This record gives structure tokens, sequence and C-alpha cells, in this order.
């Protein structure tokens, strides 16, 4: 895509009452947003080409 | 079939007998007719309904494929899940299918069980009040009216009852007549 740098990203889950502590000198590429996971259950990553049905 | 009743000494079915899957058919002097046996098809239906229900219940848990991804260093480990998986989806389909192929037989086998069954109760019945004509019909020695009919079809036939009448006829048949 134009580009010959190279971006490289990374993750955790921070448990409540925890703190993600960064430091950085350069290249650091910081969080602005990021997720609650708000609920746990049953679900996939399937993989198709098709589209929403609007059905059930 | 195993037991030589149904496309056997019975040569073919009855397209006229619409209430049951074995029974009966009758012919004296105030007529002919079919009459299906309530007790062997009923145990029957439950045995084949039963059937179905055992096969739909221990089926129930059965291997359930989960997608799972695998990056471009991790050929092995994604090469072992598709082999594990697929190895599950060819152990169960052996099994649903050989499982209804060898439950067919049986199923297929014990309906001409049934009907052989059924032949020998009014067999033994009767007795030698009726000769056994070997269609799967018995042609009776003594006259048997709609009542005395029905008490083959519901195992209440009385020997002692017709066993006079029943050796006089045997008796003229031997002499010639
Ligand atoms: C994140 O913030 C909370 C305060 O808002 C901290 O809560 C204290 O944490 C200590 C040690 O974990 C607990 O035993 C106390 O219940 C809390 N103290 C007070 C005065 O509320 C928490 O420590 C912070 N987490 C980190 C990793 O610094
Ligand atoms: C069986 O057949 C006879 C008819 O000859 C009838 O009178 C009798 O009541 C029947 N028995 C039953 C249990 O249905």
């Amino acid at each position: 895509n134009g580009q010959s740098g190279r971006m490289e990203f990374f993750w955790t889950i921070l448990k409540p009452n925890d703190a993600i502590n960064f430091e950085s000198n350069g290249n650091f590429i910081a969080p602005e947003y990021a997720y609650k996971i708000v609920k746990k259950g049953d679900s996939t990553i399937m993989k198709s080409e098709l589209e929403y049905g609007n059905c059930n | 079939g195993l037991f030589g009743a149904i496309a056997g000494f019975i040569e073919g079915g009855w397209q006229g007998m619409v209430d049951g899957w074995y029974g009966y058919h009758h012919s004296n002097e105030q007529g002919s007719g079919y009459a299906a046996d309530k007790e062997s098809t009923q145990k029957a239906i439950d045995g084949v309904t039963n059937k179905v229900n055992s096969i739909i219940d221990k089926m129930n848990t059965q291997f359930e494929a989960v997608g799972r991804e695998f990056n471009n260093l991790e050929r092995r480990i994604e090469n072992l899940n598709k082999k594990m998986e697929d190895g599950f989806l060819d152990v169960w389909t052996y099994n649903a299918e050989l499982l209804v192929l060898m439950e067919n037989e049986r199923t297929l086998d014990f309906h001409d069980s049934n009907v052989k069954n059924l032949y020998d109760k009014v067999r033994l019945q009767l007795r030698d009040n009726a000769k056994e004509l070997g269609n799967g019909c018995f042609e009776f020695y003594h006259k048997c009216d709609n009542e005395c009919m029905e008490s083959v079809r519901n195992g209440t036939y009385d020997y002692p009852q017709y066993s006079e009448e029943a050796r006089l006829k045997r008796e003229e048949i031997s002499s010639g007549r």
C-alpha cells in the first residue's frame, strides 16, 4: 500500500482494578479507545462471503 | 426374508387391508373380508417407534466442529486440527450410516417375524380343526361364521367346541365321500 515502513500491534486484557503503564521515547502508537467486555457467551467467527438475509 | 413369511410362503401382500400392517382375510357363507390384527400391529409400532427414538437419542452427543485459525507458521497444528476434525466427521458418518443399514435389515426382518408368529398363532389355535393349505391360509373342517372368525382373530377360539364336527368332516374326506 505504498509504504515500506511497518506497524506492529499488540494487546492485552487488563483485569478490573489493574493498570497498564506505558513508557516511550519514540515509535509509540498509543491507545485512544479501548473495549470493555460487556458480555461473554457462545459465539463464533463464521467465514462466509454471504450477506445479511433479514431473517431469523 | 429371514423368517420366510413376507414374500415367502405368503407370496405378496394385501393392498386391501388398510388399517394395520398384519391381519386376516376370511371367507364363509356370509361373505368375505379383511380385518387388521390390532395387537400385533401395535407391538410393531411400539418397536419401530422406540427404535427411531433410540437412534435419535444415541446420536445426540456426537462431534461438533469449531473453527480455529492459524497463521502461516502454524501449519503443522493447522493440519493436525483439520485432520482431527475430519477424523471425527468420518467416524460419525460411518456410525450413522452403518446403524441405519444394520437397523433397516432388523426392521424388515422384525415385520417378517411378526407375520410368521401371527400365522403360527392361528395355526396352534385351530390345530386339526383346520387344514393348512400352504399359501398362508387355513380351510376349516367345520362351519365358521363371523362370530367364530372373530374368536380366531382375538385369541378366543374354542377348539373343543368344534372338534366333533371336525372329526366327522375329516372322516368323510379320508373315506372319499
Ligand atoms: C487502581 O485504582 C484503585 C483506586 O481507585 C486502586 O485501588 C486500591 O488498590 C489496592 C491494591 O490493589 C487495594 O487493596 C485497595 O482496595 C485500593 N485502595 C484504595 C485507597 O481505594 C488500585 O490499586 C489501582 N491499581 C493499580 C494497579 O495501581
Ligand atoms: C372375542 O370374540 C368373540 C366373538 O365370537 C366375542 O364374543 C368376545 O367377546 C371377544 N373377546 C374380546 C376380549 O374382545
